[PDB]
């Protein structure tokens, strides 16, 4: 099992089939009931759903090293309020921001990190900046009013490749196959030793140790 | 900026 | 160790062991890391100390992903010189590969084919991997009316790529990376299919693949 995020809207053609729109976050289930389709589920109903509409799920909330300006920039255009983000500075390599929408404007956080290697905002450590985040999901960021951390709308990206770095012959069903070499598309790399992807035309589970990185350009 | 000075 | 970055600015040499660069350049960098903040590095011929903080991860130099054969064409069409390039996989035939190519002031796009016995090919030629097949058509023409031979594109600086620890690890020797599990670690190099070089709490070294999990892009 994993989850996927949809690349486009799809109105469901049959009754047995999961209608979405572009950027939901879906739960597809293992199995494929159709060649092209898989079982997935979506905000309490069930359904299938093609293949090619769906796409790797992003981070929902880490977002690198982008500027302060720019992360302003992104949440200004979120709907909800406490939509937020994670970003590394640039300019200070290690530490860590966060950046909240409330109202019209956009708060900015400093996430400290004491000799433990503990982050914090105020008093409360955290062991990782995940246990920060799911914390203030359910106590406010900010010490005046109430800011709960929500994800924001997440839009699918520009997909991930990997490299065969050896000829795989799957032995057991549901196994993707390819040659050393081969560039494979990734769609699930959540689990550290089987991997779903595709490739001359197939989806299948993969062992990451078969592949190598395929740096993003684009 | 920050709201944690 | 010794691994390729790109350059993400330009940078003027401030004392006459240091190297300077421009922005896109590709920098060899040795394993020998000479100072806190800075590398060694060579670039054509000189070499010099570079900044760590200037370098980035190297991007894939001519595999696009599903770019649009628009976005192909538009890139390329900006190209300097003849025979620049780039493979992309089609978006609505699933696992079919095309090469775009510029010639002069138009865009050429050949589909790449795919025998019974997994080798590709354009023509008569048989490959046993596109990188084959690049390679081949670097030094014979990619055509039979003119001479165009491929060329690696102009290329550019990326958003950096992270990880995220699995667990902490503990660092034995100077060159490695320390950090706890669930640590955010920048990716420089991760060629090597065991140990990957990176960044997280302002320093770099090595530390295994094992330890850390994927950071999925999103911006």
């Amino acid at each position: 099992s994993m989850e996927a995020i949809a690349k486009y809207d799809f109105k469901a053609t049959a009754d047995d089939e999961l209608s979405f729109k572009r950027g939901d976050i879906l739960k597809v289930l293992n199995e494929e009931c159709d060649q092209n389709w898989y079982k997935a589920e979506l905000n309490g109903k069930d359904g299938f759903i093609p293949k090619n509409y769906i796409e790797m799920k992003p981070h929902p909330w880490f977002f690198g090293k982008i500027p302060r300006a720019k992360a302003e920039e992104m949440l200004s255009k979120q709907r909800h309020d406490g939509a937020f983000l994670i970003r590394e500075s640039e300019s200070a390599p290690g530490d860590f921001s966060l950046s909240v929408k409330f109202g019209n404007d956009v708060q900015h956080f400093k996430v400290l990190r004491d000799g433990a290697g503990k982050y914090f905002l105020w008093v409360v450590k955290f062991n990782s900046l995940n246990e920060l985040v799911d914390y203030h999901r359910s106590t406010s960021v900010s010490r005046n009013q109430q800011i709960f951390l929500r994800d924001i709308e997440q839009v699918p990206q520009q997909p991930t490749y990997v490299q065969a770095l050896f000829d795989f012959d799957p032995q057991e069903d549901g196994e993707l196959g390819f040659r050393r070499g081969d560039f494979i598309h990734v769609m699930d790399n959540s689990d550290p030793n089987w991997w779903k992807g595709a490739c001359h035309g197939q989806t299948g589970m993969f062992p990451r140790n078969y592949v190598t990185p395929v740096n993003r350009n684009v | 900026t920050y709201s944690n000075l």
